[PDB]
């Protein structure tokens, strides 16, 4: 089906990226206190 | 001040706190920066350019139902015009006459390109795959006749003169599309016409309840008795492909309106393929509004 | 004008009169005062006694002119044509449309949130005469009708009659005719603790120097005094003091004129572009509303908006910084100021010194014994095996009149308040402090005979039982004035022997005094003697006017000497506030010996360099012979600035470079200021009293003392050393430097995100393209994804050792000059601007419109009523199904930019220095970096999102089209810092360093 594109994958994986990167952002920056 | 020193301080010879080479120096610097930035964009539009393939898009789900269209090409949806009255209606019959040019049959009298194509709506022609591996293709003809009470083979006002008018329904080309017509458990669309397997079907009504009965009769004009789009046309292959591609048209013409009253008509397309949407007011249906000033 | 009058000395010439011309200019008879019939008659003609405070403007005012500050000017504008497109918009035709409401109320809410950040910047008007307010009594003590009553020290009159007690507060200027001696504390004109003897007679010319006139805000602290007056109000010496200090102005921070350029700057190119490019859209036949539009998305792309925000979140974080070593900032923008300044005006006493009086020097044994003067015993002791300082221990703390307080010893010994002067317990803490306690030694010797200092005899003097194995059975001990008690001494103390007196010792003991008077010290002699029993028995008593005791007391056991001492740290930091380019100049109501003394012994005034008197006493030269040039250092006495015209000061500040002013007044001080202000310079004045109140609101920066500080210079100053660290004042100048410089990388950071957000507007009324970028997104790129990465680069560290550099000049060396512009303009701006069309033109071309197909595509694609727009592969398009690819595009370039801005935070780092030199020891860059990404694909794939900002998600490859324009600034700027590094003076230092 050339006239389909599945956009909840992309959005699920992007949502998902989102979460991970500022958790990990986050644990970079409260080092130690 | 601002008037001879910050200007033209000429004791050190300065324009702008500048000499001469010290603006030379800097004018070479920005053209050879700006030339070197032009050819960096250059090479990667380029680069990119050499993953398109020139047969068919990348992506077309934008695209993915068509749209449905009118050819008197309106301004809000509205069509306004005094039938005794030759100068109120006469863009539109200059429009309608400078889209039928290519229809008629001193246009597709080429036997390389055109070819006879049936006289029944039928099954979609496939003429193999899009890779030019078999060159340009050929296109069924549309014959004007077919439109007939709405072509310019008799009064050439196309119905705006004598009160009634007329539109012409066209669907938007996608490449590669096959419109599926409803499929027969003798209830699915709404409500009845004339079930034909290979026409996809095309239905003009009124909008409110209060324009159903003020619209009148409506006159369907197309190839066949069913009125809607033959689907021999269909697989649509490009303009690299198929130029002259000619599309199929239906001809909708309102008989018996109601006088100094604006009609709001809505008119729709019906299939398994052929989807809705409330924010775009034109995939698979459109809407019009007809006021006949007598 | 009027404050330019009040710049003068104080003229009196009442101090000068007798006891008749006083009966008569104010008609008061010396002996009964004033009647309530003339006194309450001159209060209602002349004024009450009384203060008043100036003109305040009130906080809304102050908080409603922040509202047009330069960038909030256009964004009213902008705000004002989104209300007038969308009156054009839905009041004609179109019931939809409400997306230029919720722009113009978005931009109406930032110039007020900024607006509020500006304003939490702004100076602190605070209040100095509520605290001149509080040195006055409540009530005076006037002689009225024949006698005497208590009344409010506001009803006091120009002329009636005083009487002062020991413990009062003054409440006026007072002429005194009858005291026996009482004893005023100076220490508001002065800034000198030691008490003052009044008395009835004219003594000196200058009215602050004489002995008759007792002044408003002062103590007399002994005795009685009856005074006449001549001053109340605002009228009195400190009360034009106080009128000076709350009527001179704030002044410009040089901080806010580096803001105040730049706003010029940026305003002026906005405009430009914005009045330009909007008659190109009137020539070419645009409509008015989508000529309105035009303009607003040109307005929005050029206006920096969340850049005002960003330094005020800076000052804020380098402020509680500094507030974290003890240095509290009051001001926000003065904490750059202490990195630009130039010349610091500094106070002697109380700020350079501890205001305390203690022993320095000691002369045991013809030798010279120096002592630690320090507040926390940082250095080492001198003394405490031989028997001549076990002899003398007992000699000074037995011939002691002064004692501790009650019982505060959980405070230790060199903070305990006292009972007696300070002259005696400069010796009682010494005695205390190297010899355990005084208490048990003055029981255990018992006193039998006493008589304390007479004022004619230079010596004071007491009669001790020895109550041990030596027992001389009624020792004596006394002290003095050294010469006066070596004239009556023949056995000297060595080691605890007897020797006789030969001028081998005498000579040198004259050598010692000379060059312990050369410290600028007080030396004092003690003295003792075993008595004998041949005429002198147990239980014997002498008496105190008869001389039946020895006064030829053959003693001679030292000197010892006082001064009143530098603090801990000064002597380092003034040589490191020398070593940064800063002048120092100390500026002082105290006498010039005791000045000189202190400047050379802090480091003010260095080694070999001298003055003009001792060229002329080494070469033996009268002084007015010997050239002025020749000397680098002056001390000018503050009678001969009174004469000085205004550019005889210039000449004084222009050709020395270590100055000590003495005797100033509190007007002198800011007429010194003023001097040094003139010729350009950014100056520092610190201080502790009130006398130098006027001088530190005429300062670009005033620094007050935590602990012993007024509470008059509290409310004048920018800065307040939280403990009393000089020190710390080292530490900022050295963060103010590197927050002056860590602002410009951030500035430069908000400027280059500025270009590819100004020409997707241009290409699009130039090629007649469809539109690449938005408002709405152009506004979730600077006030989202850039405040972080800006406000994090504001923890950079120094790339030299900034305290080798001089100050900066105010005048060239701007925060923005043209060198910041032409970089973040005009070549990563361009990069970051190619790097977004080309992701715009990949979307496009792989959807179906191939890039020479969309020249000249405008008009069609924005027309709401064609809904069949042919592609490069001939498919028909209808409006919602362009737009949506559209917006598709508008989402990319906003992730476009966001990725170019990873290359873009690395690169502003640093500005000679290289990324594998430096680091990235930076957490909250690196913070920055992955919550702008985080954001960034949250706005793209949250649900809901395509309603309220128009933003529709990406496909996954759409994420590194901007990847080779990243990778393109990080090597060109590494390879410019690396020519920058290697030609240390070039073409490319002259032109891209900022
Ligand atoms: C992926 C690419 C990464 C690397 C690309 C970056 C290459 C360029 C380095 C970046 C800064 C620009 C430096 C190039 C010019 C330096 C010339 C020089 O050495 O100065 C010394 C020379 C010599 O002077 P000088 O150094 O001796 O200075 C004079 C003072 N004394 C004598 C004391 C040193 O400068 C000149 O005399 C005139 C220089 C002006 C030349 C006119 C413009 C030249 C065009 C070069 C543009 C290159 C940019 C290309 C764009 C790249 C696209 C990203
Ligand atoms: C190269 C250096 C500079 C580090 C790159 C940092 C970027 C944030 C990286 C991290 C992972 C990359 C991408 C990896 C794959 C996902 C796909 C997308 O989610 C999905 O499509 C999942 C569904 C599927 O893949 O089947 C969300 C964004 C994206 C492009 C990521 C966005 C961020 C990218 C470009
Ligand atoms: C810092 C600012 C001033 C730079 C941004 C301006 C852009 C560089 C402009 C210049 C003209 C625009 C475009 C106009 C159309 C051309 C067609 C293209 O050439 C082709 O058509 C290739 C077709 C072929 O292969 O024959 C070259 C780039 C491109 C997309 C241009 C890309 C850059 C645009 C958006
Ligand atoms: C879209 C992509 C292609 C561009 C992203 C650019 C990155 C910011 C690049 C620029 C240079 C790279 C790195 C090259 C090596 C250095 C070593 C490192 O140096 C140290 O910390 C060592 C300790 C010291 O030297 O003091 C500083 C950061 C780092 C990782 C750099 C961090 C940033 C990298 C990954
Ligand atoms: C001279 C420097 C600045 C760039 C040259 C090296 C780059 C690594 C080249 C190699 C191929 C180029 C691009 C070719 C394709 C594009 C679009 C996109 O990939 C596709 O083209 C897929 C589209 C499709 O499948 O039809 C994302 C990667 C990107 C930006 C590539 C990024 C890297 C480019 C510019
Ligand atoms: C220093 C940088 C920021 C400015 C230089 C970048 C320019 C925008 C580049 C990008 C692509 C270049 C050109 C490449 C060739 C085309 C063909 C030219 O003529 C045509 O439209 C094709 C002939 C036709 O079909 O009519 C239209 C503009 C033009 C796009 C481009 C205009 C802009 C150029 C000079
Ligand atoms: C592309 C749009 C969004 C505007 C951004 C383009 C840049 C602002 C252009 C405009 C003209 C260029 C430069 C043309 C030559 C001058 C010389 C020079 O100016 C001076 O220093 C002379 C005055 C002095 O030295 O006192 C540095 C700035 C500079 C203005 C310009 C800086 C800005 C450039 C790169
Ligand atoms: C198309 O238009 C023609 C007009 O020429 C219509 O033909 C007329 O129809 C009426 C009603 O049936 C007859 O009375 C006339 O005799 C017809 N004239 C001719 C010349 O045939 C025709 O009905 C229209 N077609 C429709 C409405 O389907
Ligand atoms: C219009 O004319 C047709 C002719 O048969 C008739 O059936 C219909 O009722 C008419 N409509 C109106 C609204 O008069
Ligand atoms: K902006
Ligand atoms: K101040
Ligand atoms: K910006
Ligand atoms: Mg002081």
């Amino acid at each position: 089906d050339p006239f389909y594109y599945d956009y909840e994958t992309v959005r699920n994986g992007g949502l998902i990226f989102a979460g991970l990167a500022f958790i990990v952002g986050l644990l970079i920056l409260l080092s130690r206190r | 001040g601002s008037w001879k020193k910050f200007i033209w301080n000429s004791e050190k010879k300065e324009f702008l706190g500048r000499t001469g080479g010290s603006w030379f120096k800097i004018l070479l610097f920005y053209v050879i920066f700006y030339g070197c930035l032009a050819g960096i964009f250059i090479g990667t539009i380029q680069v990119m350019l050499l993953t398109i393939s020139e047969f068919k898009p990348t992506y077309q789900d934008r695209v993915a139902p068509p749209g449905l269209t009118q050819i008197p090409q309106i301004q809000k949806t509205e069509i306004s015009f005094r039938p005794n009255d030759p100068k109120s209606y006469e863009a539109y019959v200059l429009n309608i006459v400078r889209f039928l040019e290519k229809y008629k049959d001193s246009a597709q009298r080429d036997d390389m390109i055109f070819e006879d194509c049936g006289d029944v709506p039928s099954e979609p022609k496939e003429r193999g795959d899009f890779n030019h591996e078999r060159g340009e293709r050929k296109v069924c003809r549309f014959k004007l006749e077919w439109l007939g009470n709405c072509s310019g083979l008799n009064d050439e006002t196309y119905g705006y003169k004598e009160g009634k008018p007329c539109i012409i329904i066209k669907l938007n080309r996608v490449l590669g599309f096959k419109p599926k017509p409803p499929k027969n458990e003798s209830l699915e669309t709404y409500p009845v016409m004339k079930y034909n397997p290979n026409v996809l079907p095309v239905q003009c009504t009124g909008k409110r309840d209060e324009d159903k009965d003020k619209v009148g009769n409506v006159e369907y004009f197309g190839l066949g008795n069913s009125p809607g789009f033959p689907l021999q046309y269909y697989p649509y292959y490009g303009k690299l492909l198929q130029p002259k591609y000619l599309q199929p048209l239906l001809a909708v013409q309102f008989t018996n309106l109601t006088m100094d009253t604006e009609i709001r008509i809505e008119c729709k397309a019906y299939g398994e393929n052929i989807g809705y949407s409330e924010k775009d007011r034109f995939q698979g249906r459109f809407d019009v509004k007809i006021e006949v000033k007598s | 004008r009027d404050m330019d009058e009040l710049k003068k000395e104080v003229s009196m010439d009442d101090h000068k009169l007798s006891l008749d011309e006083l009966h008569r200019k104010y008609g008061t008879d010396l002996s009964r005062g004033l009647t309530s019939a003339r006194a309450a008659e001159i209060l209602a003609r002349d004024g009450p006694n009384a203060l008043t405070p100036p003109p305040t403007t009130p906080e809304w005012i102050k908080f409603c002119r922040q509202l047009f500050g330069g960038f909030s000017m256009l964004l009213w504008i902008g705000a004002i044509l989104c209300f007038l497109a969308y009156s054009i918009q839905a009041a004609t035709e179109e019931e939809p449309q409400n997306d230029n409401l919720y722009l113009g109320v978005v931009l109406s809410a930032v110039v007020i949130i900024t607006g509020c950040f500006s304003y939490y910047q702004e100076a602190k008007s605070s209040k100095i005469m509520e605290s001149f307010k509080n040195m006055v009594p409540q009530q005076a003590l006037v002689i009225r009708n024949g006698e005497k009553m208590s009344i409010n020290a506001e009803e006091v009159v120009v002329g009636d009659l005083v009487e002062v007690k020991g413990g009062d507060r003054i409440p006026a200027d007072l002429r005194i005719i009858s005291a026996n001696g009482c004893k005023v504390d100076n220490s508001s004109l002065t800034g000198e603790s030691e008490p003052q003897t009044r008395s009835p007679d004219f003594t000196n010319e200058n009215p602050l120097e004489t002995r008759n006139i007792a002044f408003f805000s002062t103590n007399c602290v002994e005795g009685t005094a009856r005074g006449i007056v001549v001053y109340t109000g605002d009228r009195t010496v400190m009360g034009r003091i106080a009128t000076l200090a709350s009527g001179l102005e704030g002044g410009q921070t040089p901080i806010a004129a580096e803001i105040e350029h730049f706003i010029h700057i940026i305003t002026g190119v906005a405009v430009f572009l914005g009045v330009s490019f909007f008659i190109l859209s009137l020539i070419l036949e645009y409509t008015w509303l989508e000529a309105v539009i035009f303009l607003i998305g040109i307005i929005v792309a050029n206006v920096p908006e969340g850049l005002l925000a960003t330094v005020t979140v800076c000052l804020t974080l380098t402020a509680k910084r500094m507030a974290r070593k003890n240095c509290l900032v009051k001001n926000l923008e003065a904490v750059e100021t202490l990195g630009s300044t130039s010349t610091i005006c500094s106070d002697k006493t109380g700020t350079l010194t501890q205001n305390r009086m203690t022993v320095a020097h000691m002369w045991f044994d013809n030798q010279i014994h120096e002592a630690d003067t320090t507040e926390n015993q940082s250095g080492v002791s001198f003394d405490k095996t031989s028997a001549t300082w076990l002899a003398l221990s007992r000699i000074a703390g037995l011939c002691n009149r002064a004692v501790f307080q009650a019982n505060q010893e959980n405070l230790p010994i060199l903070k305990r308040a006292v009972a007696g002067d300070a002259s005696e317990s400069a010796l009682l803490k010494c005695i205390e402090l190297c010899c355990g306690s005084v208490k048990e030694m003055r029981e255990r010797y018992a006193k039998i005979v006493e008589i304390p200092f007479n004022s004619t005899n230079k010596y004071q003097l007491s009669i001790h039982k020895n109550p041990n194995t030596s027992e001389p059975q009624h020792l004596l001990v006394m002290k003095g004035a050294p010469e006066r008690i070596l004239d009556r001494c023949s056995s000297i103390l060595l080691h605890g022997k007897e020797q006789p007196l030969d001028e081998e010792l005498k000579d040198a003991f004259q050598n010692a005094y000379l060059e312990l008077g050369g410290l600028g010290e007080r030396v004092l002699g003690f003295c003792h003697l075993f008595l004998p029993d041949e005429q002198f028995p147990e239980g014997f008593q002498f008496d105190t006017d008869d001389v039946n005791f020895p006064i030829d007391n053959l003693c001679f056991v030292g000197l010892i000497s006082m001064i009143d001492p530098p603090r801990a740290a000064v002597p380092d930091a003034v040589g490191k506030c020398r070593s940064a380019g800063i002048k120092v100049i100390m500026v002082t109501g105290d006498h010039p010996i005791t000045a000189k003394a202190i400047a050379k012994g802090v480091g003010i005034i260095s080694e070999g360099n001298e003055t003009v008197e001792d060229i002329a006493a080494r070469l033996n030269i009268p002084v007015s012979q010997v050239n002025p040039r020749d000397a680098k250092a002056c001390v000018v006495h503050g009678s001969d600035l009174k004469d000085m015209t205004s550019e005889q000061l210039d000449d004084i500040l222009k050709y020395h470079t270590e100055i000590v002013f003495a005797r100033t007044s509190p007007q002198q001080k800011l007429i010194i200021v003023e001097g040094c202000q003139r010729q350009g310079a950014i100056v520092a004045v610190t201080g502790d009293g009130v006398n130098d109140s006027p001088a530190l609101k005429k300062a670009d920066i005033g620094v007050a003392m935590g602990i012993a500080g007024s509470d008059v210079s509290k409310q004048a100053a920018d800065m307040i050393l939280l403990d009393d660290n000089f020190a710390s004042i080292v530490t900022g100048v050295e963060e103010g430097r590197l927050i002056f410089d860590n602002l410009k990388k951030s500035i430069a950071y908000t400027l280059t995100s500025n270009i590819p957000e100004i020409t997707p507007f241009l290409i699009f009324i130039i090629a007649n393209i469809p539109l690449p970028l938005g408002t709405v997104t152009i506004l979730c790129i600077d006030l989202g994804t850039d405040m972080v990465p800006a406000i994090s680069l504001a923890y950079e560290q120094a790339e030299s050792d900034i305290m080798k550099r001089q100050p900066r000049n105010p005048k060239t060396d701007k925060l923005v000059n043209e060198r910041l512009i032409s970089m973040a303009y005009g070549q990563i701006g361009m990069i970051q601007a190619l790097g977004g069309f080309f992701t715009y033109f990949v979307i496009l071309a792989e959807n179906g419109f191939l890039p020479i197909h969309l020249l000249g595509l405008r008009v069609d694609w924005d027309d709401r009523w064609i809904n069949d727009v042919e592609d490069s592969y001939g498919q028909q398009w209808t409006y919602e199904q362009r737009k949506i690819v559209e917006f598709t595009c508008h989402t990319a370039f906003f992730v476009s930019i966001v990725v170019v801005q990873w290359a873009d935070l690395v690169i502003c780092k640093t500005r000679r220095n290289s990324v594998f030199q430096q680091g990235m020891k930076n957490k909250i860059l690196i913070f920055g970096l992955f919550e702008e990404t985080a954001l960034a694909a949250f706005l793209s794939y949250c649900p809901g999102m395509g309603v309220a900002l128009r933003m529709y998600p990406l496909k996954p490859t759409w994420w590194f089209c901007a990847f080779p324009y990243s990778l393109l600034i990080f090597v060109y700027d590494e390879v410019r810092k690396l020519i920058i590094r290697r030609r240390p003076g070039g073409w490319v230092e002259k032109e891209t360093y900022y």
